[PDB]
Parts: structure tokens; C-alpha cells; sequence
């Protein structure tokens, strides 16, 4: 009944949306955080026994 | 004698821009009616508004 | 594909295509054709220096 | 005294340990240094075929050196679990990232 | 890659002045010409693919040490960027420069007694495009001028109706006629957008491909390489 409207107009220059795309890239940035980390906890850690 | 030829105002085929210029479209003779280059801030090292 | 798209782009110096078989590139082309120049006298030398 | 390619080895007296962790290390950090060149090749491949990478400096092209790590990572290790848990926390954080009316 | 760069008829020239004759001639023994073959062509078929190895293919091929191979030698080098093995040429000529021993009569070569149609048989020019087409012509206009065969330069056009139409306009011994020269001569150059790596199915398809692809590179990396080379050393 009360159904808002959502413009979204400047947020499109063009057909390109800046902050999705900036968004969608950072996760590269964490890809190689995540790799990086794995690997340095591995070898100055190595097999771990409990 | 007279001198009916000594030199005068000499017309440059080039400008050439000693400095670096962010990307831009065509302006001047032909004028670009299409959006100006998007700026995108990609491939951030430090992960930021993630 | 991630491995795979570095290593055949440094390979191909081409990335892998869609609809369209993977071989190697020019790589693969000099490569074969080396081979064969080898065996015999009589295979024709193709490659160029460059 | 010089090298063939102009570097310059240092013949001193050190230690037959310390010597073999510092020149591993150098070898290590040396295939990541690659001419400007080169990495401009890289860059290429990458980007679609009608862009290409501004020019740079003179001297940067003649005697440039850039170093680059070629590893891209993955997602997977934080993708991999069970997201029964979590996923209603981050749907609460994509919903906000976006600007609402 | 210098020599099928040049676009114009100046630029042309004034390569072949600072070239000598050594960058013309290979010392690679190549192999024989006019053999059919069957090359590996993976792209396309899985089957073998026939051609047929000549002059212009862009590979160092075995040639005589007469003077037609000499000139064939240079011609091809123009056409193809790659010259044949021409067996102890000597110090003497390798020093001269290539318009020399086109339009010289310093370099003791007796360039006259020349035939233009078996040159061009030799040469396959049916098969070569139109800026190699012209290129062949301006070296044969020049061989005629300085001998004084002019007439048979005519004679060679009338009988080739196609080559006659896309003849070079200028004549070696006026300067004007250089200057004012509008011929496109570039087999390669820096392309708008990119051209994919891919291979081509003909041995002078794919060679001359190989070069355009690479002129970007060679364009960017030459100046410092080729720098250290010459420091410390006397021209030939």
C-alpha cells in the first residue's frame, strides 16, 4: 500500500555505477590478503598438535 | 638596398603539452558529446569500505 | 580457471578463449615447427628469427 | 669490482650462514624486479584491447624498475564453511551498503 | 622491422643510405625454395597444411653468388625483412650501403644484363601484395637508371599490365620527384586498437603477421639495446 519509489538516477553515470564497481573490487584486495596470511601462518607455524 | 623579405611570424604544425594531462575526450575542433571518462578508484592495496 | 589463465597467457601471450579450442598460440606453432625441421633436412625452415 | 651487466660484487669475509640466508633472500626479492617494459606488457594483456597504459617519464623508460607479485589469492578459504550462521548478519550489511531512500 | 616500417618513399631511401649491404645478406643456410611442403597449422586443421617455400617468405634461404642473387638478395630483404645466404660476398661489399650498390658505379659490380622478368619469377611477385609490389619496382627503377636501361624498365611495364598501374612515379635522378611522392610503402606499423595473436594459414602470411605483432615491442625496447651495442665500436 505504502510502496516507496526509488530513483537511482545519479548514482548511474552513464551505464556505469561507480560504488558497485569500486565495492565489487575490493574483494580482490582481500582474495590476496587471505592467501597471504594462510600461507605465512603455515610455514612459521607449521603441523600443529594439541 | 630595401628589404622586401626578413623572417616574420612563423606558424607551429604542433602544440606539444610538457606535462602529464589526465585522460580526456575530444574538445576544440570536434566537441564530444558523449560522457567524459569515468574516474573509478580501483586496485586498492589497503582494503578500505569493506 | 585462475592457475590455468596465468599460465597459458605467459604461455600464448593470448588469454583461454571461449568458443574457440586452446592449441598454444604462436608458441606452439614455432615450437611444432622446429620439431619437425629437426628430423629432417628436407622439412622446410618456416620460423622466423624475430 | 664490476659485474659484466654493471653491478658491483662485494668480496668480504662473512659468516657461511649469514652469507646463505642474505643472498637467498636477495634472489627471492630479484625475480619480482622487472623492467618498466615488461610490466607495461603485463599490464596490457590485462586490460580490454582498445585501452592502453599512459606513458611514463623518459628516464623511467630507459633505467625504470618495478617490483610486482603476480599471485591474484583466492576466496575460497573464507567461502568455504557453513554460511547457515552468518549469512543473516552480512544480507544486514549488504542491504546498508547501498544508499536508501 | 626498420626497413618494412618506413612508409615513405623518403623515408625509403634514406634507410637504404645508412644500411649496408651486411644487414641485407643472412649467414643462416635457410633452405631450398619452390619445394612444396606440408607445415603444422593446429589452429585450423589437424591435418598437415601445403605451401610452397619462395624468396619472400621472410626466412633466410640458400642463394648463388652471382650477381642476381645479390639483387634478389636485396629485394627481398626490402619486401620480406629477411635476406638469403649468399656464401663469402667479401668485406668489400658488405661495407657499401644498399643504395650504393643499387645506384653506384663505385662498388665494382656489374649490374648490367639484367632481366626484370626472370627477377620477378624468381621472386614471385603474383604473389606479393601491393606495397611489396612497389617496392620491387623502385628497385628495379633504380638499377635501370643507373645502367641506362631505361627502356627495358618500359618494356617490363607494358608486358605486366598490373604492375604498370601501381608504378612508382618518380625518377631516381630528380630530387622533386622524391619529395612530392605520395606512396604508402608500410608493410607494418603501429596498429589503432590491437591485432589478436593468432596464426595465419600461408608462410608469408603468418611470418609477416609475426612482425607486425612485434613492432609494438621492438618500437618501445630498441633505442637502449641497440645503444649499448654501438657505444665503444666504428660503423662499417
Amino acid at each position: 500500500f505504502a510502496l516507496a519509489q526509488i530513483n537511482a538516477d545519479d548514482e548511474f553515470i552513464g551505464a556505469i555505477d561507480k560504488e558497485s564497481a569500486e565495492y565489487l573490487d575490493e574483494y580482490a584486495t582481500l582474495a590476496r590478503d587471505i592467501s597471504n596470511s594462510l600461507t605465512l601462518v603455515k610455514a612459521a607455524f607449521g603441523p600443529l598438535e594439541r | 638596398g630595401e628589404i622586401i623579405y626578413d623572417g616574420g611570424l612563423s606558424s607551429k604544425l604542433a602544440d606539444v603539452v610538457d606535462k602529464t594531462t589526465e585522460p580526456h575526450n575530444a574538445d576544440g575542433a570536434v566537441k564530444d558529446g558523449r560522457i567524459a571518462p569515468v574516474k573509478l578508484d580501483l586496485e586498492k592495496q589497503k582494503l578500505d569500505k569493506l | 580457471d585462475v592457475p590455468f589463465v596465468q599460465a597459458y597467457s605467459k604461455f600464448a601471450d593470448d588469454n583461454p578463449r571461449h568458443l574457440r579450442v586452446k592449441t598454444g598460440g604462436k608458441m606452439a606453432n614455432a615450437l611444432t615447427n622446429v620439431i619437425r625441421s629437426y628430423y629432417s633436412i628436407n622439412a622446410p625452415a618456416i620460423v622466423p628469427q624475430v | 669490482y664490476p659485474d659484466a651487466d654493471g653491478n658491483d660484487v662485494s668480496i668480504i669475509f662473512s659468516g657461511a650462514m649469514s652469507h646463505a640466508i642474505f643472498t637467498y633472500a636477495q634472489s627471492q626479492w630479484n625475480k619480482n624486479i622487472i623492467k618498466l617494459d615488461d610490466y607495461i606488457r603485463e599490464i596490457t594483456l590485462t586490460v580490454p584491447k582498445q585501452y592502453r597504459p599512459r606513458r611514463f617519464k623518459e628516464i623511467e623508460h630507459t633505467h625504470g624498475y618495478v617490483y610486482r607479485e603476480l599471485n591474484q589469492g583466492s576466496l575460497l578459504p573464507l567461502v568455504d564453511a557453513n554460511l547457515k550462521e552468518s549469512s543473516s548478519y552480512y544480507f544486514k550489511k549488504l542491504m546498508s551498503s547501498i544508499s536508501n531512500v | 622491422m626498420d626497413v618494412l616500417s618506413k612508409g615513405s618513399l623518403k623515408e625509403l631511401l634514406a634507410h637504404l643510405e645508412k644500411t649496408p649491404l651486411e644487414e641485407a645478406i643472412s649467414y643462416r643456410i635457410g633452405t631450398v625454395p619452390y619445394q612444396n611442403v606440408l607445415i603444422s597449422r593446429n589452429e585450423y586443421y589437424n591435418q598437415l597444411y601445403p605451401d610452397t617455400t619462395s624468396l619472400i617468405d621472410g626466412v633466410s634461404r640458400e642463394g648463388q653468388r652471382n650477381v642476381n642473387g645479390l639483387i634478389m638478395s636485396i629485394i627481398s630483404y626490402v619486401v620480406s625483412g629477411s635476406g638469403h645466404y649468399i656464401p663469402n660476398i667479401g668485406f668489400m661489399l658488405l661495407r657499401r650501403s644498399i643504395l650504393d650498390i643499387l645506384t653506384k658505379h663505385d662498388t665494382g659490380l656489374v649490374t648490367n644484363n639484367l632481366n626484370y622478368g626472370i627477377i620477378a619469377r624468381n621472386l614471385t611477385v603474383s604473389k606479393m601484395n601491393c606495397e611489396q609490389r612497389k617496392r620491387m619496382l623502385i628497385c628495379f627503377k633504380l638499377l635501370a637508371y643507373k645502367d641506362g636501361n631505361q627502356n627495358d624498365y618500359e618494356i617490363y611495364l607494358n608486358q605486366n599490365i598490373p604492375l604498370k598501374q601501381i608504378a612508382p612515379n618518380f625518377i631516381p635522378g630528380d630530387m622533386r620527384t622524391v619529395i612530392h611522392n605520395q606512396d604508402q610503402l608500410a608493410i607494418v606499423g603501429i596498429p589503432a586498437y590491437r591485432l589478436t595473436q593468432s596464426t595465419e594459414l600461408s608462410i608469408r602470411d603468418d611470418n609477416a603477421k609475426s612482425y607486425k605483432l612485434g613492432y609494438v615491442d621492438w618500437y618501445n625496447s630498441n633505442s637502449f639495446l641497440r645503444e649499448r651495442s654501438e657505444f665503444n665500436l666504428i660503423r662499417l
